[PDB]
């Protein structure tokens, strides 16, 4: 059968206004591979974003890790949307810093 | 280094 | 500590959307070296680790004559087993295989790995033995049965016992300044209050490598497992790692209650409390 994907929305360094950083998305526990995730700044998806190689973990659903750099400030607003065969509407999760 | 297969090996 | 060396293969086909893609990834510990995808514009096999980077022309025609190989293996692999099911051609279905051998702290072979899954669904799996094979239905003892003719267990053994372990001990020399070297977490704890008398303790791992980690709130000297929220250790990008414990208590109680961290990395097993 099919697995719906774990999201976790973090920065990789603690987050700073003004200073740079980078956006991670990591989806993990999925089945199907077949996965679209997209980084959103205030609504609007951000262009350059980049993901890891597919692969998988020892129950054999798969993981990814998609980044993007960016400059966390105090009202911009940064969340993940994803989209799996799971999933009835895409999945928008918000980034929370203390997460 | 990855296991090389022996030719036309399949499931 | 320990290593492992493993390949990960995905094989996936897609009726109406050309041939089966075939992925394949290498790993030590928790570094990946190099990658392959029969989907890129020139299929071959790159580096992913800065110390592979070393290795010569014919390291990596070797391994994209073998990824080459599979993609096309995989392919007919997909075929059959969609025929060993009576699953029809309309579908989307997914080969993954993992194998690999484990060393244990002195450098010898612990283990090795040979192991097979269908749609997310374990398939076949070569014994610890690596002799025998292990068939989860009767289509998987299709699958025995071949590879018991073309004597598989016997060449998967020659390559874990032999090659596997060979190559990782080479991996770990040229990236002794990365894969031998355990980043101790960076920690502390958080404190959020969610009414008038509970609040909420987080304690954060940052930093780390590799992945392997206990994070444990205690109450009184007494593990809280079935209270504490526990993340997934997620990749920071950098190849370190993150992860967060978190429980609810009651105002007032926070000195009552303590994280522990067991790293690899540390000197010592960490204690740590809330710091107001």
């Amino acid at each position: 059968i099919q697995r719906t994907p774990k999201i976790q929305v973090y920065s990789r360094h603690p987050a700073e206004n003004g200073k740079s950083n980078f956006l991670n998305c990591y989806v993990s526990g999925f089945h199907p591979s077949d996965i679209e995730v997209d980084l959103l700044k205030n609504g609007e998806r951000i262009e350059k974003v980049e993901h890891s190689d597919l692969s998988f973990s020892k129950d054999w659903s798969f993981y990814l890790l998609y980044y993007t750099e960016f400059t966390p400030t105090e009202k911009d607003e940064y969340a993940c949307r994803v989209n799996h065969v799971t999933l009835s509407q895409p999945k928008i999760v918000k980034w929370d810093r203390d997460m | 280094h990855p296991v090389g297969e022996a030719d036309y090996f399949e499931y | 500590g320990s290593h492992s060396m493993r390949y990960f293969y995905t094989a996936m086909s897609r009726p109406g959307r050309g041939e089966p893609r075939f992925i394949a990834v290498g790993y030590v510990d928790d570094t990946q070296f190099v990658r392959f995808d029969s989907d890129a514009a020139s299929p071959r096999t790159e580096p992913r680790a800065p110390w592979i980077e070393q290795e010569g022309p014919e390291y990596w025609d070797r391994n994209t004559q073998i990824f080459k190989t599979n993609t096309q293996t995989y392919r007919e692999s997909l075929r059959n087993l969609r025929g060993y099911y009576n699953q029809s051609e309309a579908g989307s279905h997914i080969i993954q295989r993992m194998y690999g051998c484990d060393l244990g702290p002195d450098g010898r072979l612990l283990r090795g790995h040979d192991q097979s899954a269908y749609d997310g669904k374990d398939y076949i799996a070569l014994n610890e033995d690596l002799s025998s094979w292990t068939a989860a239905d009767t289509a998987a003892q299709i699958t025995q049965r071949k590879w018991e003719a073309a004597r598989v267990a016997e060449q998967r053994r020659a390559y874990l016992e032999g090659l596997c372990v060979e190559w990782l001990r080479r991996y770990l020399e040229n990236g002794k300044e990365t894969l031998q070297r355990a980043d101790p977490p960076k920690t502390h704890v958080t404190h959020h209050p969610v009414s008038d008398h509970e609040a909420t303790l987080r304690c954060w791992a940052l930093g780390f490598y590799p992945a392997e980690i206990t994070l444990t709130w205690q109450r009184d000297g007494e593990d809280q497992t079935q209270d504490t929220e526990l993340v997934e250790t997620r990749p920071a990008g950098d190849r370190t790692f993150q992860k967060w414990a978190a429980v609810v208590v009651p105002s007032g109680e926070e000195q009552r209650y303590t994280c522990h961290v067991q790293h690899e990395g540390l000197p010592k097993p960490l204690t740590l409390r809330w710091e107001p």
